[PDB]
DNA sequence: ACACTGCGAGCTCGAATTC
DNA sequence: GAATTCGAGCTCGCAACAATGAGCACAT
């Protein structure tokens, strides 16, 4: 899958393998984004709005992701009638880049435009689907 | 300024309906061109509509009326010669054209037959279903 | 020198159990 | 390992589209 600091850039098509492989070897492998200080995302003006209070079992999720000032790509799992988007709406309020939402329906897409425009004060004109 | 006499002309009856720089002392009513329809370009030379305001250069239209309606609405009009520039910049070839036509002429007939065996396959259904039973 | 917005067709998947 | 049942989505073709009413503010 191929092609102090030491490095060696690795093939996009097959970054599955290679997550495979480093677990089968016990070196794994984090996806801890930095995102205080990376200086090439253009950071958007995506901010929380003071209406969604978030509940307190929200709010221990949030802080196991979130821990060291660093985002952390993990699986949380809340019931759906329970607050499931508020924590989306939430994370994508934090790290304040290029979110990109996904999901299994049609139906589902017209609900994540109806929840980031209830919670996060974005323009019509940047919520696309 | 013209490409085919070159002339300095000001403006003619092109170039401010299709960005075309024709003179309109010839014109070329039936010798460069014609005026085909918007609903000819479609099944003729097969074009969707992302292909007639979409691909760059975005060409543009003439509304006029109706023939047989002449109370309804519009009759758009498009220059013959950037639609046949559009097909080649769309579909290849010209020899790609008539070829994937064929491949779908068919299909309004396939249309036709799997129309009438699905009418065989309900209806008879409906009485081998209680003579099947006891 | 006709023709807008809706809508069932193939095509290809999925989950889970079948044959 | 190769079928099913019922669901989902995206392309795309198919057929045929419409448009009816009534009055006071501003210059020499
Ligand atoms: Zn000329």
């Amino acid at each position: 899958c191929r092609l102090q600091t030491v490095s060696f850039e690795v093939k996009q098509e097959m970054i599955e393998e290679l997550q495979k492989r480093c677990i089968h070897l016990e070196y794994p492998l984090l996806a801890e984004y930095d995102f205080r200080n990376d200086s090439v995302n253009p950071d958007i003006n995506i901010d929380l709005k003071p209406t969604a209070v978030l509940r307190p079992y929200q709010e221990k999720s949030l802080r196991k992701m979130f821990g060291n000032g660093r985002a952390r790509s993990g699986v949380i799992v809340l019931p759906c009638g329970a607050g499931k988007s508020l924590v989306g709406v939430t994370a994508a309020c934090t790290v304040r880049k290029r979110c990109l939402v996904l999901g299994n329906s049609a139906v589902s897409v017209e609900q994540w435009k109806a929840q980031f425009k209830m919670w996060s004060t974005i323009d019509d004109s940047q919520i696309c689907r | 300024i013209c490409e085919e006499c070159g002339k300095e002309f000001m403006d003619s009856y092109l170039m401010n309906h299709f960005d075309l720089p024709t003179c309109d002392n010839c014109r070329d009513a039936d010798d460069k061109h014609k005026l085909i329809t918007k609903t000819e370009a479609k099944q003729e030379y097969l074009l969707k509509d992302c292909d007639l305001e979409k691909r760059e250069p975005p060409l543009k239209f003439i509304v006029k009326k109706n023939p047989h309606h002449s109370q309804w609405g519009d009759m758009k009009l498009y220059l013959k010669l950037q639609i046949v520039k559009r097909s080649l910049e769309v579909w290849g070839s010209q020899e790609a054209l008539e070829e994937a036509k064929e491949v779908r002429q068919e299909n309004r007939e396939k249309m036709k037959q799997k129309k009438f065996d699905k009418k065989v396959k309900e209806l008879r259904r409906a009485v081998r279903s209680s003579v099947w039973k006891r």
